């Protein structure tokens, strides 16, 4: 009589098959990005234009993203951001804007960086609130980081035509800072991606649209041998 | 005076986390052993099983 | 008077080393030297289950030795029929970003939880066939960790805010609240007498609690880095724990000092899963290397090891008969050995 | 029990010399990357400097590079900082931190409220 | 000298199938025993691999002792088998390699799209028409005559040659269908693919200032030209030869060129599984497993 309750079980086994494998297609179709830093960062900005954790579900050009922004969770994020080793890229917001925060979010980006289960995901980088450190370098680089007295404007820089000297090297000061521990390691398996940005605008969602399709290009022609 | 609330606390717990019976480490150790000893013929894991009596044989 | 508090606990701490080493008349290693090695232990994988498309974080076994639950990073737990390998259900979940996941003694509710500071409990004895939440708990600050049915009306829960918590599942209300670790609560481990448990956390350290007073009844140290997991022994008179530092630890309850170290020189990784065998005499334990080694708990000398996960190894579990060990990876398999 | 003890402090004249001293117990010294991490009274944690576990990799904050230099013995398991040519805004807590997993690069809760890998610190006032 | 020259080239015959059974082999033996390579990206390169395998034990092993022994003593029932295997053997392998290359251009120019376009649906229905192809044109067109040329031929006088018939329809069909526009689509979208390549190199070396340039663009063009010239080196002067003689006729063409082109040909089986699997870094970590277990 146990015939009857093994042929039930595999109907049963059959219906979870046919759901899981329309779940599997939907689960292959989505890229999930983590966006880090909730401080003086414009993080809700940034969300605003695009509880544990809250999730974000948003389409470009038929493209499914999900966003997830992290919540009530603690200073220690050692082992809560381990849930994060198989997102396609970590959004990492920086305010360039009383202590040495660029310091911390650049130990917080090398911590990122170097992590054994991290080290494969690169990081779209944004250097928010750039009218703020263009204000304050226009009327305090120098006693944070001293070797910026001999920091130079580099020559692919591409300023805004009324951009200040004094605004466009420091950026590409902060830029360089970042660029400076990426380039460092990854042996070419995470790239990071900086940008300039305003707390608003809408440029944001495209910019992450385009740096996820490099990343994913530049993995596949990894895998090829073609880079 | 947070800190001198806490440490009140932690006073507390180290007065009374040091009235304990507490035992010697080689009769724990036999009481351990001779557990282990006494359930050594139940132990799957320890005695292989024949297939005729492994499920997932 | 924050300088003669701190001196007294200095005293008090220097008491209790005193104490403990008062205690300390000889080691396992030396009583344990007239027994009879486990010799080579050999297993084999007996099953391979299939069907999770992320990383499969928690893994429990039922009171019944033949269905498993299993949650991945896709949002989904899974039951499983361990004879036949066969899915028995599959509850999609509110979250993706679950960490732990319990099985209840008596087989009719399953409890979740993770990065969304909520526990769900759900009812699999459903009069309809469909799988619904039967409740939520939602009083944590922090994201949940390890949980585990006391019984159908109560569950004790462990969180990354420092704290446990013993829920009264009819009312969705906390009744106890322990208190007393600074890191996250990393894992939880039960008494097989359900009167005490044991929590490890990210201070290295773990705390024995009396579950009816809501006290912490003993403080035991010795790692030097974050508890990852922890198991009593079979008979409830010892821990044994893991950690970040590649070594685990037997401690005894009564000597309330650690009672043996198990480390080798080639191990550098650390220990992400702990448990024991029917019998107390196998220790195994789940490493980062995507491999598991299985210990001798008296002679502390490694006996074998299960290979074949390719990815780091989440979860291990043994049945409540002793016939099976099930071990989980973040390659989405899960393997029941021998 | 990890324990880490400091050393050193008391109050000093600006231009001067200051040799702050950090022992440990309970741990292998020489398989964990070493941190000074000061506190202003008023304001938040804030991380100075860093040594790395066989000595080699040194790294400082902008703020405090050309007067500060962290050592480390591990044959003798102690941590020292020297402080030359100090700077009136450099009254501060001073703590010693080891990051909790041996043998990585990366460290992630050194600089947070309540953590458990470090001692009580030091005044160091001008 | 003739006998030195035969031992020679018996020698030569050996050592490429045993090249091409090895290889092939190896490629099966890595798929099968690490299953993390068993994926919709690698079906094609495991499909490519067994027919190749099957051109080392169905065809090559009397293909050469047809040639040292210089007559086809199995007989004429076989014979019409011989020819038809080697036709559909090798028209599958082109497929493959075909689909192979539109897979890559899939994968590269829209990655966003790519775990959508390439379901495995598509896949099989992909190796379905390619075997498809290939059993029309080696049994069908074969048994029915339409290779055929006409009624006036007389044949040899026994049945000791054992070479595929030509008419002129079948010569121009079968280098076009098999070889011809797959090469040029598969040349379009290498082109484009390596493009897509050196501007992400360019990209890469560029953005780094005081760190030395990471990345050879010489080295991607080395790849992408292994890659082709293999194809093309071994296929094209068989399909030119062939089209050729479909029209002016068999007694145009030298016994040595028609020997060596057929060779050529067959030669390729033995680089597929370096070009595709060797050079594939999850391969070379199976590679790694596989003596490591
Ligand atoms: C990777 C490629 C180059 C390997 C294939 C080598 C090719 C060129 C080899 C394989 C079999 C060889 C043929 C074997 C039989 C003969 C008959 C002899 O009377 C003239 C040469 C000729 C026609 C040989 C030319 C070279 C040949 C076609
Ligand atoms: C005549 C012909 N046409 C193909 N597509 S293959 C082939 C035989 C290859 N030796």
């Amino acid at each position: 009589d146990q015939r009857n309750e093994e042929k039930a079980q595999r109907e049963a086994n059959k219906k979870i098959e046919k759901q899981l494998q329309k779940d599997k297609q939907v689960y292959r179709a989505t890229h999930r990005l983590l966006l880090l830093g909730a401080g003086e960062s414009g993080k809700s900005t940034i969300v605003k234009q695009m509880s544990g954790i809250f999730e974000t579900k948003f389409q470009v050009d038929k493209v499914n993203f999900h966003m997830f922004d992290v919540g009530a969770q603690r200073d220690e994020r050692r082992k809560w951001i381990q849930c994060f080793n198989d997102v396609t890229a970590i959004i990492f917001v920086v305010a360039s804007s009383q202590t040495n925060r660029l310091q911390e979010a650049l130990n917080l980006f090398k911590s990122i960086w170097n992590n054994r289960w991290l080290r494969t995901i690169s990081v779209i980088l944004f250097l928010n609130k750039q009218d703020l450190l263009a204000e304050k370098v226009l009327a305090k680089i120098e006693d944070y980081f001293p070797e910026f007295a001999r920091y130079t404007t580099p020559e692919d820089a591409t300023p805004e035509p009324g951009e200040d000297p004094r605004v466009t090297r420091a950026k590409y000061f902060i830029r360089d800072e970042f660029l400076r521990i990426s380039t460092a390691s990854g042996d070419g398996r995470h790239y990071c991606y900086p940008h300039f940005t305003c707390s608003v605008d809408t440029e944001n969602i495209r910019r992450v649209f385009n740096d996820c399709r490099d990343i994913i290009q530049r993995m596949h022609l990894r895998q090829y041998e073609l880079l | 005076t947070a800190s001198i609330a806490q440490a009140r606390k932690l006073v507390e717990q180290l007065k009374m986390e040091a009235n304990i019976d507490r035992i010697k480490v080689s009769k724990a150790a036999a009481d351990l052993m001779a557990y282990c000893e006494a359930h050594a013929k139940e132990d799957p894991l320890l005695t292989p099983v024949p297939a005729s009596e492994n499920p997932f044989r | 008077e924050l300088d003669q508090l701190r001196q007294e606990a200095e005293q008090l701490k220097n008491q209790i080393r005193d104490a403990r080493k008062a205690c300390a008349d000889a080691t396992l290693s030396q009583i344990t030297n007239n027994i009879d090695p486990v010799g080579r232990i050999q297993m084999r994988t007996r099953r391979t289950l299939r069907g999770h498309l992320a990383k499969i974080y928690a893994m429990h076994w039922g009171t019944d030795s033949r269905l498993l639950v299993s949650a991945s990073q896709d949002g989904k737990l899974i039951i499983w029929d361990s004879y036949t390998t066969n899915k028995v259900h599959a509850i999609p979940l509110r979250s993706s970003w679950v960490m732990t996941c319990a099985y209840a003694p008596s087989g009719n509710y399953v409890a979740c939880g993770g990065l969304d500071n909520i526990c769900s409990i759900y009812n699999l004895k459903t009069r309809e066939g469909n799988v619904r939440v039967s409740r939520e708990l939602a009083g944590h600050t922090g994201y949940l960790s390890c949980c585990r049915f006391l019984d159908d009306n109560q569950i004790v829960t462990s969180s990354g805010d420092t704290t446990c918590a013993l829920w009264d599942i009819e009312t969705g209300q906390q009744t106890t609240t322990f208190t007393g670790h600074t890191g996250d609560v990393m894992s939880l481990s039960l008494a097989p007498d359900t009167r005490l448990f044991v929590s490890g956390a990210c201070d290295a350290s773990a705390k024995l609690w009396d579950v009816r007073e809501g006290m912490c009844r003993q403080t035991f140290t010795g790692h030097e880095s974050d508890i990852n997991a922890i198991c009593f022994f079979p008979n409830g008179n010892a821990f044994a724990t893991g950690s970040d530092d590649a070594t685990c630890r037997l401690f005894d309850l009564r000597a309330d000092q650690e009672l043996m170290t198990y480390s080798h020189d080639n191990i550098i990784c650390g220990i992400t899963s702990v448990s024991f065998s029917k019998s107390g005499r196998l220790l195994l334990a789940g490493y980062d290397d995507f491999n598991c080694n299985v210990w001798d708990a008296l002679k502390a000398d490694r006996a074998g090891v299960l290979a074949g996960h390719d990815n780091r190894v989440s979860c291990l579990g043994v049945t409540d008969d002793g016939m099976a060990v099930a071990t989980g990876s973040w390659d989405s398999f899960l393997k029941i050995w021998n | 029990q990890v324990q880490l003890q400091e050393s050193g402090g008391g109050l000093v004249q600006p231009g001067g010399s200051l040799r702050l001293s950090c022992a440990a117990s309970g741990f292998t010294f020489s398989n964990y990357k070493m941190n000074w991490v000061r506190q202003a009274p008023g304001k938040g944690l804030e991380w100075v400097s860093d040594i790395s576990q066989s000595g080699a990799s040194i790294s400082y904050t902008g703020s405090v590079k050309g007067r500060f230099t962290i050592s480390r013995d591990n044959a003798k398991n102690t941590l020292y900082l020297q402080m030359n040519s100090l700077k009136p805004e450099d009254t501060a807590v001073y703590y010693c931190a080891r990051c909790p997993a041996p043998f990585t690069r990366d460290c992630f809760d050194v600089t947070s409220t309540t953590y458990a890998y470090r001692g009580q610190g030091t005044q160091v006032t001008v | 000298d003739s006998t030195a020259c035969k031992i020679t080239i018996t020698v030569v015959l050996a050592v490429l199938i045993l090249i091409t059974v090895a290889g092939n082999v190896v490629v099966c033996l890595a798929v099968g025993l690490n299953r993390r390579l068993r994926n919709l990206t690698n079906c094609f390169i495991v499909s490519l691999a067994i027919t190749d395998l099957l051109l080392g034990l169905l065809v090559l092993p009397f293909s050469a002792i047809y040639q040292l022994s210089c007559k086809w003593s199995f007989g004429k029932v076989f014979c019409n088998i011989y020819t038809s295997l080697d036709v559909m053997l090798c028209t599958a392998s082109i497929l493959n390699l075909f689909m192979i290359s539109l897979d890559r251009y899939c994968a590269v120019m829209d990655p966003l799209r790519y775990p959508v376009l390439v379901t495995p649906v598509r896949v099989a229905i992909s190796l379905v028409l390619i075997w498809v192809i290939s059993i029309t044109l080696s049994f069908l067109s074969i048994h029915l005559g339409w290779n055929s040329r006409n009624e006036t031929s007389k044949g040899n006088h026994t049945t000791s040659k054992c070479k595929v018939q030509v008419n002129e329809v079948y010569g121009l069909v079968d280098g076009l269908v098999t070889f011809y526009l797959p090469l040029l689509i598969m040349c379009i979208t290498y082109y484009r693919i390596f493009k897509v390549a050196r501007d992400q190199a360019k990209r890469i070396n560029h953005i780094s200032s005081w760190k030395a340039a990471t990345i050879r663009e010489h080295k991607a063009t080395v790849t992408l030209a292994a890659v082709m010239g293999a194809f093309i080196i071994c296929w094209f002067p068989y399909f030119t030869a062939f089209v050729y003689r479909g029209l002016r006729g068999d007694d145009a063409i030298n016994e040595v060129l028609e020997a060596i082109v057929l060779w050529l040909g067959y030669a390729n089986s033995a680089l597929n599984p370096i070009l595709y699997a060797a050079l594939n870094r999850d391969f070379r970590t199976g590679y790694q497993q596989l003596f490591c277990c």
